[PDB]
């Protein structure tokens, strides 16, 4: 896959996302630089999506799926599953790697 | 540089305003030059 | 041509379209107000702002192929540009068809400060300059940002460019958004 | 047709019907009587510092001076102008009597043209360019209020501003406005009498159409008589040759070219109502308009 | 490498830089482009700006620029849709219309502007959580969302510790003047109040704090000395009230 | 809102003196944000 | 409620109670009648008259807002009455629709301080369309003249006016419908008539934008209404007779453009000016003597109105520019562009200019009983008409045959384009030129028009009355 996950703080290392279920995770997005683009825990609101929806970019999504229940980890999402060409103007300038320390909070 | 400025024409209309349309009447004389100009007297027209 | 002579001539040109103080009451200011922009009128009329811009055009001619004497003179035809234009706006409406000039003319690092200050007084008076700004301008203007370091009165050029007197341009402040922040 | 009583509607058909009436009914005769009733006794109240009204006048003056092409909508110099112009219309005798009134008169004026609202409406019927709108009616019903009686001291003020300003746009606006008052008119008059035929209600603009802002006329008119009354010769002449001034405007001609379009309109009118019997009340109204434009005129 | 925000207050050239480029990010999502308000919630975040508006040493222009910035990103279409529908009064007929009464009590005396019922017909406003995993637009929907419970309680603290501090012989106002520290406050009041977030103890809490004497059951900062831009804001504020008034009378009419 | 900062390790007395507030990169420096320190956080070795 | 007719009114005085109660309680709340302030008006008026003492205000925002407030503390009653003329009450039951078209309202008011460009000019669009659409737009006509619509929509039309047409469509057609509702959105817009003619050029032009156009609009607003009919002003049918004649000489800038033979004279945008001066003359089947007198002197000053075939000196005549027309469709290159959605056919565009100013004139023609009763105005208008047309012209033209569908042998039906060839409704105008002028009062004149015009023309309607031919066009 386009992402390469690196484990911070481990979780069960049993309980996995399924088709179906909402994955209730806190994460905390930058550029490949070290700049900052999003982060959830600002805003004090975990972020919720679906596994097999496709509502989140593909690298997010794959990355959540192979995290556990409870796992604190990072994520490097390339362009080619995070945008590319074409970003977030503004915010996302194009053919940008991005990172995210992602923890699965909930599975529920 | 345009030669056509030479010309003199009657235009009306947002020509009374402009620089273009100022003449100085210049008496034949050096001394009381500044007096007044009295029917017949030769003049000057001098475009600004 | 008489260097000297050229120089006075347009410090009194500068001089003579000096707006009034602000001080001053307000009869007399809109006096001086009334009079400076039938003298800006006036000068407009005999293509005073072509001559001038080809004075500038030639110039920089001669520059590209006495060094601060010209640098003055330059300097002083930019001010005086300004002063024929500034607070007027038909002056401001007739250049606005040289916003390309002005523009190439932005990078040059000798002429970046009067150019700068004659395309904010034709944004602010022209109100038809900013549906003239394209891309290419608005990242000029940024590159401008980029290469001559951390000015604010390019950011209040770009202000200039997004709201045009309580009315948005979107395009404007799309381009601004997409060409300034993300990087 | 009784077939669509009150109680067979819904109630906000019957609710909205009832609003117009409200509005229409009670409300409307109250608006008249209570409105800056008790607001100009408070700015010209006490409590080198200009007052609070003289500031207000200051502003509007300000805004006359500064230069445009057309002058814009302004509700605040309107409602304002309005209440000042009220202010100075406070309302066999004796001779005790009358000369109080007539000071008291006096006195509500110098409340205002000291503070100087002559030069105010002397800048604002010259900011106007020659178009009519709610800020000239004010401005020339406040004029009147403070011209009324033949106030010396206010035209004085008057004369005084117009010559040291070299005002030339003050006459320019007179001249256009009184090119632009209205007169008699046939054919509107034809068509609101087609209209009545066919049985449609003539409205209250429809009705208006005949003569047209009549009223704007008459105050129009009664401000240049004011200029000149007293027998004030300075005015008298200044209104028809404006010495010192780029261009001169005769007011004398004017007021006649106006008096004899009026002239002919109302002959137009006795000619219509010549073959006819007896005269209508529409015709009776607006003869009453035209004479009472035609006296102001004389 | 970085410093402090604060140590802008002695360096006047980044200071000035940085008051323009808020101004600038104001400019940009002006006039309800939502598009770059989202894009802006990746620059400056709401933690950023709480500690902004709250932060009491930060220099004036900083001060004023950081508050504008909130108003534009998150609070400004709100305030303009509400602008636009505001001179007319659409009315639904139902039971909490017959409600709506002229006086509170049979004592007929005037009770606090704001505070009732509303009958009269106003569309809500839809807000969107700034994210940037997710894809497609769908998920944006005008302006960025904000907590709105924090914002309004953390503005009336602020307001009430302002008017607290509000002495002439204070030599420390916040953010360098009396200017710097109550306009861009009385605009965050105005721009909540037009927005209709303050529920009726709030608008009790702002109208004992504007005058305490005439609308009770300090002095009060019409009473007190201010600048010509805090008067501004003060009439604004009234404006808002006598608005409020006629809205009711209108109501009362219509039940009765 | 943003992660705890708890790094381990050896420093020498010839460079290293962080102060409080603001520095290199993003601020927040400890032990192991200059060439002076050797810290350890559990996942990284940080030098620099 | 008139409560001063006594016995007239029939309302009984317990209820009248209520109301004089609720009229001096509402009056006490209104403010209407040195101590500290007790109400929100004392305290401002106090607080304004305060300030303004203490200092000397160098601002000028500051005096507008303080001395607009302290005013407008005097002025409650004048404000509530303006505030009840937009109050508005509606049912529970249109509570959703109202908050919908309350939202598609405000994206369009918040849009009149933006450039525009296309991705507001869809936005604008879908509101339109969004609104148009709505139940309570046509259910409450009032509720949309209280809520301003047609003037939001006439301050983006002003604003558009040209590159960006299709904004203008949307406005125009919603303007239209807005006019059809209701005879009091008819009224509301009438006012913008001078407007809406000074610009009435927009779009004619284009075939398939007909009901998209300010003209449109204008029309909307004036038609089959006689009270706004009898109001229109001379100057305002002078606009349109002055675009009249000017199609009358220019040759369309649209047309050659696309590659049309320069005929000479626009045919297309003058038949779009007839139609307008049509709507402003006849009025419910009756003809406004006034307004037909004035369209009738406008015309005749400036005879190039008519085209080509009725000038004066080097006309043809209107039977032989029929003809010419009619010889200019059967041949394929004078009509269609040159080679190299609704093509515009010259010949059949010449034919309906013609039949659109015959009606107009038609109807312009003075009633009987008027004519009866010995107007002068009215002998003249109908002298001056005769003397235009010709009957020989009239019944020339009725009689020339048309082209209809026949029934191939193979079992197919070939019908005729109806878009380039000459139809019925080109002669029907002539009928009623022949008819309110020239009455049909002699014997021989009536027979003779029955056997050469209007006989083949039964026979045609009979033949075509088989099972496949009757259902055609
Ligand atoms: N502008 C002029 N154009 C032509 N002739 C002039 C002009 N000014 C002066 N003269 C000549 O001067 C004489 C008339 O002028 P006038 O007698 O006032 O001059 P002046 O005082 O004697 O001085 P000068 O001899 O220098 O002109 C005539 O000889 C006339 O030709
Ligand atoms: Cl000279």
């Amino acid at each position: 896959a386009g992402v390469e996950i690196e484990t911070i703080s481990p979780g069960d290392g049993r309980t996995f996302p399924k088709k179906g279920q909402t994955c209730v995770v806190h994460y905390t997005g930058m550029l490949q630089n070290g700049k900052k683009f999003d982060s959830s825990r600002d805003r004090n609101k975990p972020f919720k999506f679906r596994i097999g929806k496709q509502e989140v970019i593909k690298g997010f999504e794959e990355g959540a799926a192979q995290m556990s229940l409870g796992q604190r980890a990072k994520l490097t999402c390339t362009p080619d599953v995070a945008y590319g060409a074409t970003g977030h103007p503004g915010v996302i300038p194009p053919n940008a790697t991005l990172i995210f320390d992602v923890e699965l909070l909930n599975l529920e | 540089n345009d030669a056509q400025h030479r010309r003199i024409f009657y235009e009306a209309g947002g020509a009374g305003t402009r620089a273009r349309s100022l003449w100085r009447v210049e008496p034949l004389r050096i001394s009381w030059s500044g007096s007044n100009i009295r029917w017949g007297q030769a003049f000057r027209l001098r475009h600004i | 041509l008489p260097i000297q002579e050229v120089l006075q001539t347009l410090q009194d040109l500068i001089a003579y379209f000096q707006p009034p103080e602000e001080e001053m009451q307000h009869e007399d200011k809109q006096n001086k107000l009334r009079s400076l922009k039938n003298r800006q009128n006036l000068f407009k009329e005999e293509g005073m702002l072509a001559l001038v811009l080809n004075c500038i055009d030639r110039l920089n001619i001669y520059n590209s192929v006495s060094g601060m004497a010209w640098k003055e003179i330059l300097n002083l035809l930019y001010k005086l540009l300004a002063a024929l234009i500034r607070g007027n706006r038909n002056n401001c409406a007739q250049f606005s068809n040289n916003l390309d000039w002005l523009i190439s003319k932005l990078d040059r690092l000798e002429s970046s400060s009067g150019i700068l200050e004659v395309l904010h007084c034709i944004l602010i008076e022209s109100p038809e300059a900013l549906n003239l700004i394209a891309e290419g301008h608005i990242k000029s203007i940024i590159s401008l940002l980029d290469k001559h370091g951390r000015n604010h009165k390019v950011l209040d050029v770009l202000c200039s460019l997004c709201l045009c007197n309580g009315v948005a341009v979107r395009a404007n402040q799309n381009l601004i958004c997409d060409n300034l922040l993300p990087r | 047709f009784r077939m669509a009583p009150l109680y067979n509607l819904p109630r906000h058909k019957i609710n909205n019907f009832f609003l117009s009436t409200f509005q229409r009914v009670w409300l409307e005769k109250v608006n008249e009587k209570t409105q800056y009733d008790r607001l100009i006794p408070i700015l010209m109240k006490s409590p080198k510092q200009p007052d609070p009204l003289h500031q207000i006048i200051l502003h509007f003056s300000r805004n006359a001076l500064t230069e445009r092409s057309k002058l814009e909508d302004d509700p605040l110099y309107t409602s304002y102008s309005s209440m000042m112009a009220k202010s100075c219309q406070s309302g066999e005798k004796t001779f005790e009597e009358k000369e109080m009134e007539k000071q008291k008169t006096l006195y509500q004026q110098a409340r205002l043209h000291e503070r100087g609202a002559a030069e105010m409406v002397l800048q604002m019927i010259s900011a106007s360019k020659g178009e009519m709108s709610p800020m000239v009616v004010e401005t020339l019903k406040l004029g009147i209020a403070i011209l009324n009686g033949g106030n010396a001291g206010v035209q004085q003020k008057m004369l005084d501003y117009l010559k040291e300003k070299k005002d030339a746009g003050f006459f320019q606006s007179l001249s256009g406005l009184m090119q632009s008052c209205s007169v008699l008119d046939l054919n509107a008059f034809e068509r609101q009498n087609k209209a009545e035929g066919l049985g449609m209600v003539t409205e209250e603009g429809t009705r208006e159409k005949v003569l047209q802002n009549d009223e704007f006329t008459r105050d129009l008119f009664r401000f240049l008589q004011l200029l000149c009354e007293g027998h004030n010769s300075d005015f008298q002449n200044f209104l028809r040759t404006q010495m010192g001034n780029t261009t001169t405007i005769n007011v004398i001609i004017s007021t006649v070219d106006y008096l004899l379009r009026l002239q002919e309109s109302i002959s137009d009118f006795y000619w219509y109502y010549s073959g006819k019997d007896i005269i209508d009340e529409s015709g009776q109204h607006n003869f009453s308009k035209a004479l009472a434009v035609t006296k102001q005129i004389f | 490498r970085c410093v402090d925000i604060l140590e802008l207050c002695e360096q006047e050239d980044l200071m000035q830089f940085h008051y323009h480029t808020l101004r600038l990010y104001s400019a940009v999502c002006a006039l309800g482009n939502s598009r770059v308000a989202y894009a802006l919630c990746g620059h400056v975040d709401l933690s950023q700006l709480f500690y902004a508006i709250d932060n009491k040493y930060l220099p004036g222009l900083l001060r004023s620029g950081f508050y504008d910035l909130l108003i534009s990103i998150h609070l400004a279409n709100a305030k303009e849709r509400k602008l636009m529908m505001k001179n007319e009064y659409i009315i639904p007929i139902t039971s909490a219309t017959r409600k709506i009464r002229l006086y509170p009590d049979e004592s007929k005396r005037h009770g606090l502007p704001g505070v009732g019922l509303r009958t009269c017909l106003k569309p809500g406003f839809r807000f969107s959580t700034p994210c940037f995993v997710v894809t497609g637009e769908e998920h944006q929907k005008q302006s960025p969302e904000i907590p709105l419970e924090i914002l309004k309680t953390k503005a009336l603290s602020m307001l009430t510790e302002a008017v607290q501090h509000s002495g002439a012989h204070i030599r420390d106002p916040v953010g360098g003047s009396v200017e710097f520290q109550f306009v861009p406050v009385l605009k965050l009041i105005g721009t909540l109040l037009v927005m209709g977030v303050f529920d009726d103890d709030d608008i009790r809490q702002i109208l004992l704090l504007i005058d305490p004497s005439v609308f009770g059951e300090v002095k009060g900062l019409l009473q007190t000395r201010l600048p010509e831009s805090v008067k501004l804001q003060m009439c604004e504020l009234l404006s808002y009230l006598c608005d409020c008034e006629l809205q009711h009378r209108v109501e009362a009419i219509v039940a009765f | 809102a943003e992660p705890t900062h708890l790094r381990v390790g050896w420093a020498s007395s010839s460079g290293y003196a962080p102060y409080p507030g603001g520095g290199e990169g993003w601020g927040g420096n400890g032990v192991g944000d200059d060439l002076y320190s050797y810290g350890f956080d559990g996942l990284h070795l940080w030098s620099g | 409620l008139n409560f001063q007719l006594g016995e007239n009114c029939p309302c009984p005085e317990e209820i009248r109670e209520e109301l004089y109660d609720f009229h001096e309680d509402l009056l006490i709340h209104c403010g209407v009648p040195e101590r500290c302030p007790t109400t929100l008006k004392e305290l401002i008026s106090q607080t304004m008259i305060r300030w303004a003492q203490e200092d000397q205000i160098q601002d000028a925002e500051l005096v507008r807002m303080m001395f607009s407030l302290l005013q407008r503390q005097y002025d409650s009653i004048g404000e509530l009455l303006q505030a009840l003329r937009k109050t508005y009450t509606i049912s529970q039951a249109s509570v959703s629709d109202t908050i919908n078209l309350l939202a598609a309202l405000g994206q369009i008011r918040c849009l009149l301080s933006v450039r525009m460009g296309k991705e507001e000019e869809l936005l604008m669009i879908n509101g339109l369309g969004d609104i148009m659409n709505n139940k309570v737009f046509y259910q409450h006509p009032n509720l949309m003249r209280v809520l301003g619509m047609h003037e939001t929509v006439m301050e983006v039309m002003v604003d558009v006016l040209i590159a960006f047409p299709k904004m203008v469509a949307s406005c125009c057609r919603f303007l239209c419908y807005f006019c059809r509702i209701s005879r009091q959105n008819q009224k509301a817009m009438f006012e913008h008539l001078s407007y809406l003619l000074e610009n009435s050029s927009v779009g004619l032009a284009s075939p398939s934008m007909r009901g998209s156009t300010p003209l449109d609009v204008a029309a909307s607003s004036v038609m089959d209404n006689n009270e706004l009919a009898l109001g229109l002003e001379e100057p305002d049918l002078e606009k349109v007779v002055t675009y009249l004649a000017g199609c009358g000489l220019q040759s369309c800038p649209m047309l050659l453009a696309k590659g049309y033979p320069d005929v000479g004279w626009n045919p297309i945008e003058g038949e779009r000016y007839l139609s307008f001066l049509r709507f402003a003359v006849f009025v419910n089947s009756e003809s406004v003597e006034e307004n037909a007198s004035v369209v009738v002197k406008l015309l005749i000053r400036r005879p190039e109105c008519f085209g080509p075939a009725l000038r004066g000196e080097g006309g043809n005549g209107l039977l032989a520019a029929m003809q010419g027309a009619i010889k200019i469709s059967e041949n394929p290159a004078l009509d269609l562009p040159s080679q190299g959605e609704e093509i515009v056919h010259m010949g059949n565009a010449i034919m309906s200019f013609y039949s659109a100013l015959i009606d107009l004139l038609g109807r312009c023609a003075p009633e009987m009983h008027l004519i009866q009763t010995g107007k002068g105005e009215a002998i003249r208008i109908r002298s001056i008409l005769r003397s235009l047309v010709p009957t020989e012209d009239l019944v020339g033209i009725i009689s020339i045959p048309l082209k209809l569908p026949s029934l191939n042998k193979d079992g197919s039906i070939s019908e005729p384009d109806m878009a380039a060839n000459f139809c019925p409704d080109h002669k029907a105008p002539m009928v009623l030129f022949l008819d309110r002028v020239y009455g049909i009062k002699d014997q021989t004149f009536l027979l003779h028009l029955l056997e050469v015009g209007f006989l083949p023309d039964l026979r045609a309607s009979a033949s075509l009355d088989t099972v496949s031919l009757s259902t055609t066009e």
